């Protein structure tokens, strides 16, 4: 027995429009921002030399302390030319509009969820964000906006606090750093309440973010929209899409934008989503 | 738990 009448996108849409489904949690990663022209930052094309010990060091906290500058050089190299959220981002804004969105947990630092209209309380930025930066001095912690940080990144000057002249650091979580306390406190409360997990554009290979899927109640359906299947148990040591025991997990394989479009079409939301995306893209293009 | 690969 199960909440989905069938393990398909069509079954998920029927469930979402039933009274049984009131609260949706979205888990999103780099895959929902690649069509915005923001390739994954773990992808092997930024790996283009600052005497780094190995490749990971540019995003490890131990190296970043006392040797910033490589990071800030790479930040200027990879800084997006435009911040235009994708169809997937606006699909989550539509979820919020329809009263279905309990929370979006994101691994992305690119602020696109905010631009698409998700508010801070809707959002758990598990790896932090470039939206704000802070002076690293414990007694100061002056906050700076991205416009300020962008200016220092492109001047190729290490960003310094105007009050105390310490380093100013974008509010991201480096590898080797603890995730923000908000991540764990939101997780504790939210997964008591979730009716549907929407997992979009993540390979579920970064921890502890990836262990979110094991926090869902046993009945809660889980839809993966992703280029590749992910989140299955590792046979060398999860999601069960394909066995005779599968009862609640659904994988839709393709680009996240196309999968969100297909789900929106089943929900009767395709015209609303198209109108929202075209308006918001026109607005951003006209900045 | 630290952020890990
Ligand atoms: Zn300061």
């Amino acid at each position: 027995e199960r909440l989905l009448d069938e393990l398909t996108l069509e079954g998920v849409a029927r469930y979402m429009q039933s009274e049984r489904c009131r609260r949706v949690i979205c888990l999103v990663g780099a895959g929902i921002s690649t069509s915005a022209g923001i390739p994954d930052f773990r992808s092997p094309s930024t790996g283009l030399k600052y005497h780094l010990p190995y490749p990971e060091a540019i995003f490890e906290i131990s190296y970043f302390k006392k040797h910033p500058e490589p990071f800030f050089a790479l930040a200027k190299e990879l800084y997006p030319g435009q911040f235009k959220p994708t169809i997937c981002h606006y699909f989550m804004r539509l979820l919020k509009d329809k009263g279905l969105l309990l929370r979006c947990y994101t691994q992305n630092i690119d602020t696109l969820e905010r631009i698409a209209g998700l508010e801070q309380e809707d959002l758990v930025e598990a790896h932090g964000t470039f939206y704000t930066s802070h002076c690293v001095s414990a007694s100061c912690r002056h906050e700076y906006p991205l416009s300020w940080m962008k200016e220092k990144i492109f001047s190729e000057v290490t960003p310094k606090c105007e009050n105390c002249q310490s380093l100013v650091k974008p509010d991201i979580v480096f590898f080797g750093e603890s995730l923000p306390a908000r991540f764990f406190s939101c997780m504790q409360s939210d997964f008591l309440k979730v009716d549907l997990l929407l997992v979009m554009g993540t390979s579920l290979q970064v921890q502890p973010f990836a262990s979110l899927i094991s926090k869902a109640p046993l009945s809660t359906p889980r839809l993966l929209i992703n280029k590749e299947k992910a989140g299955q148990s590792d046979p060398f040591l999860g999601m069960d899409f394909d066995s005779k025991k599968a009862y609640r997990d659904v994988a839709w394989l393709g680009e996240c934008d196309q999968g969100c479009l297909a789900l929106a079409e089943l929900l009767g939301w395709k015209k609303e989503l198209e109108d929202l995306v075209r308006r918001e893209h026109a607005s951003i293009d006209a900045q | 738990p630290r952020k890990q690969l």
